[PDB]
């Protein structure tokens, strides 16, 4: 599985796309709520207030939290993820295919464990 | 497809290629079938076979360690196995076989022409390394 | 006697593990570990060499290169063992000081070797420099020492120094070292690569008549050059630095 | 199944009838003939990748201006002879044929040199081409009779050699069906080394 | 480079800003506004002209909208694929293994 | 509602997507022969070994 600071990565970015699909629901809520507002019924007249700063306040801090996104994209090279030289794998699948394999032959070795 | 290059200096001790997904060995009193095989009661010498499978692996991964460290030890080198020197798949086992094969013969005729003729001869069996 | 078609540069020791991975990236093959000593030789003042040609110029006196291997057991102290013989000791060898002093060496006394100019121009994308190298077997006789030898000969020791770094295999017979290099005096032992390390990428070319194999090399190590673009800057470094005749005093380092 | 080109095709016929005094049906054999020479060589090097033959055993060359081919096989062969193969249209009956290039195959009885159908056989004739020329060597070297006759095998031949001052034994020698080197059973150094000097 | 997309998402939010505010004026003002006084400016000169002028206004804000969320969400796609890719990063016992099965296939054998 | 209903239908594919993928050896894009475009490719042989 994928080393722990991509996982949090991915779930920030997916967080951020989740903001951007409520940003446009809520577009959508206050854009039919102004046509009835525009009809002249009063009553929804204080939802729109609250509608329209929560609207304006999910777009700021998605465009911030996207902000600090790219930063880490800049930030990261080389960097928490340190180097490691402990045989490199494309190589060292030789190593693994040797290990298996004399296991599989311990297991042909030993007619107890067949079973 | 190593197993065929191998095998392609090997017909004047008895080894032969029936097609292109078949080799056989002939021994004085044995015969070895190697076959790739498309998908489309437990016998004497299934573990045999196995060990054979077994075995020609692990020498196929030494073949590829063997590479690696030559190529890592120098870059000049061209790397381009010589199929006399560097492929050893088959040779170890057969050779193995032919050599118990033939000490056996080699103990009967000792016992034929000492053994039964001069009594009280003291043999011992020794490796060196 | 070869044609060597080099390039070089420098890099500080921050981005050195960094730089490890990248080339582990790019080559398949990770780097090993190597060490040499080096010792410079040049004609005795003491004698005059009058067959100099003075009016034709046939030739000019030169200095020569003795170098050697040394085992690790003379380079790790004992805070060192512990840790196993592989490049991630080179982070620790970043003090001037080191085990390998004066009276170790002077106790020792190889690939004897001797080098021209660079080739005139500027029409030149690498550096080209021809090297005439011999090897030194064995010895024997009532005073069998390099010193003597080189005495025999008719030269003296002027310096020393000791490099250390990791060496990397590429394809076409393509060489890439990284390098510290620590001179040695009675006075003491100074890093004169402090605080970075020296990065040179060279081949070799076996007979310099070959014009398509030179033409090869140029464009592997051109090649080499332009995929390091942006992480490290590859250059020709100066061609009046790499000159080592006696005459005039300089040292690459 | 084969993509034709059916309209240029129908030019092609059209503008070849217009300009015809016969001629078409000349064209389309021609083409016919070249189409088969060429899916031939076009099997010749699927099977040369992978084949029994690969090693230097044979050799195959295509002219498409003479649609022609010529095939050479066993060139470590010095025995008077150079097994050679030629593929071509004959003059005849306007069909591609395969001569087997050979004196011993021109004087030999019983045996034909010239064969069809090489789409659907072309191995099956190459085998029965290479046990031919080997079942001629031998032949050859009962009649000089220097090999007795091995009447339980006819593709081994038998040489008389004295092991030991009273021992007469035979040996056995066989022949390559790939490249055409005599070997022995279980050679000693020194056989090796005369068997690689007879090869 | 990752600058140029900073500076692309400026733009992204300031006309988000621009048109949404547009839109805002737009259908608020919709009702045409009659001010007898000079300082107002407000021209209805040709009948059918101004709801042409209305679904004008629609149909910029729609496309500008839609194309301006679309390519926000390109781009964090863009960023995440860049995350995910360019991130560079006994013997003995074998010995009497080794014997014990040669010993036994050459017994078996 | 259009761009609401197919926008949670490719957050649907593409969490099906991020939690389907391991990590698994060395991954890269290429462009395939015959459609053009970039997919996802995973080197398994022993080249390299």
């Amino acid at each position: 599985m994928q080393p722990p600071y991509i996982q949090e990565r991915l779930k920030s970015l997916n967080d951020i796309e989740t903001q951007l699909c409520s940003m446009l629901q809520e577009a959508s809520q206050v854009t039919f709520i102004f046509g009835e507002l525009k009809r002249g019924n009063e009553s929804v007249k204080p939802q729109f207030e609250n509608h329209v700063k929560q609207f304006y306040e999910r777009l700021d801090k998605s465009t911030t939290q996207l902000r600090k996104e790219i930063q880490l994209l800049d930030e990261n090279v080389g960097t928490r993820l340190l180097p490691i030289n402990v045989n490199k794998k494309a190589l060292g699948q030789d190593t693994e295919k040797m290990e298996e394999q004399l296991d599989l032959l311990s297991a042909i070795l030993d007619p107890s464990k067949s079973k | 497809y190593q197993i065929k290059k191998e095998c392609a200096l090997l017909i004047s001790y008895g080894v032969s290629i029936e097609n292109e997904n078949k080799v056989i060995i002939e021994l004085p009193n044995e015969k070895f079938e190697i076959e790739l095989l498309s998908l489309d009661l437990p016998k004497i010498n299934d573990k045999r076979a196995n060990l054979m499978l077994v075995m020609l692996r692990l020498l196929l991964v030494v073949i590829f360690k063997k590479t690696l460290r030559s190529r890592i030890s120098s870059p000049h080198g061209l790397i381009n196995l010589n199929v006399d020197d560097d492929i050893l798949i088959i040779r170890p086992i057969l050779g193995k076989v032919r050599f118990a094969n033939y000490k056996l013969l080699l103990k009967k005729i000792i016992k034929d022409y000492v053994l039964d003729i001069v009594p009280g001869s003291s043999i011992t069996e020794t490796e060196v390394e | 006697m070869v044609q060597q078609l080099s390039l070089f540069g420098s890099i500080g020791d921050d981005g050195y593990d960094l730089l490890i991975s990248t080339l582990t990236t790019i080559s398949g093959n990770p780097p090993l570990l190597y060490n040499s000593l080096c010792t410079v030789w040049k004609p005795n003042p003491s004698y005059d060499v009058e067959n100099v040609n003075s009016r034709n110029q046939l030739v000019e006196p030169n200095r020569i290169k003795l170098s050697k291997e040394v085992p690790f057991s003379y380079l790790i102290d004992e805070t060192m063992m512990d840790k196993p013989l592989n490049f991630r000791i080179l982070k620790s060898f970043t003090n001037d000081k080191i085990p390998l002093n004066y009276a170790m060496t002077r106790n020792i006394l190889w690939s004897l070797q001797i080098s021209d100019i660079p080739a005139a121009g500027n029409n030149r994308s690498v550096s080209m420099q021809t090297i005439a190298e011999t090897i030194i077997l064995s010895s024997a006789g009532k005073n069998s020492s390099v010193s003597s030898l080189m005495n025999g000969l008719g030269y003296v020791f002027e310096f020393q120094y000791l490099t250390i770094g990791v060496k990397f295999f590429m394809k076409h017979g393509l060489i890439l070292e990284l390098q510290k290099i620590w001179q040695i005096e009675e006075a003491g032992n100074s890093q004169i690569t402090s605080g970075g390390f020296l990065l040179k990428a060279y081949i070799n070319v076996s007979r310099g008549t070959d014009i398509d194999r030179i033409n090869y090399t140029e464009t592997a190590l051109m090649n080499l050059k332009k995929e390091l673009q942006g992480y490290i800057e590859l250059s020709v470094p100066d061609r009046q630095s790499m000159d080592s005749r006696v005459a005039h005093g300089n040292i690459l380092i | 199944n084969l993509p034709l080109n059916k309209p240029r095709l129908e030019k092609l016929i059209n503008e070849i009838l217009l300009k015809s005094n016969l001629s078409l049906y000349n064209f389309l054999h021609k083409y016919v003939l070249t189409l088969q020479l060429y899916m031939v060589h076009r099997e010749f090097l699927k099977l040369a990748n992978g084949g029994k033959f690969s090693k230097s055993n044979l050799i195959h060359n295509y002219d498409s201006k003479k649609s022609t081919i010529t095939v050479r096989y066993w060139l470590n062969g010095k025995m008077d002879s150079k097994g050679k193969i030629t593929i071509g249209i004959q003059r005849t009956t306007e069909s591609l044929i395969l001569k087997w290039d050979n004196q011993s195959a021109s004087r030999a009885k019983n045996m034909p040199v010239i064969y069809n159908n090489i789409v659907s056989n072309i191995e099956g004739i190459l085998d029965e081409i290479m046990f031919n020329h080997a079942r001629i060597i031998r032949s050859e070297l009962l009649a000089r009779d220097i090999f007795q006759e091995d009447e339980e095998n006819s593709d081994v031949l038998l040489f008389q050699l004295p092991t030991t001052c009273v021992s007469m034994a035979p040996i056995q020698l066989k022949i390559d069906l790939l490249s055409g080197q005599f070997y022995f059973r279980n050679p000693t150094p020194l056989l090796s080394n005369y068997a690689s000097k007879i090869n | 480079m990752s600058n140029q997309a900073l500076y692309e998402k400026l733009e992204q939010t300031r006309t988000i800003l621009s048109v949404k505010l547009a839109e805002l004026i737009n259908m608020t003002t919709i009702a045409d506004r009659n001010d007898d006084d000079e300082g107002s400016f407000a021209q209805e000169n040709s009948e059918l002209a101004v709801a042409t002028t209305s679904v004008m206004m629609v149909n910029n804000q729609t496309m500008q909208l839609i194309k301006n969320v679309q390519d926000l969400l390109i781009l964090t796609r863009s960023i995440k694929e860049k995350w995910l890719l360019n991130q560079i990063p006994d013997e003995k016992q074998i010995e009497e293994l080794l014997d014990n099965c040669i010993e036994t296939f050459v017994a078996e054998k | 509602n259009k761009l609401s209903s197919i926008l949670q239908n490719e957050h649907d594919y593409w969490n099906k997507i991020m939690q389907s993928i391991s990590n698994k050896d060395v991954i890269f894009k290429i462009r395939d022969r015959t459609s053009g475009q970039k997919l996802l490719a995973i080197k398994y042989g022993y080249e390299d070994s």
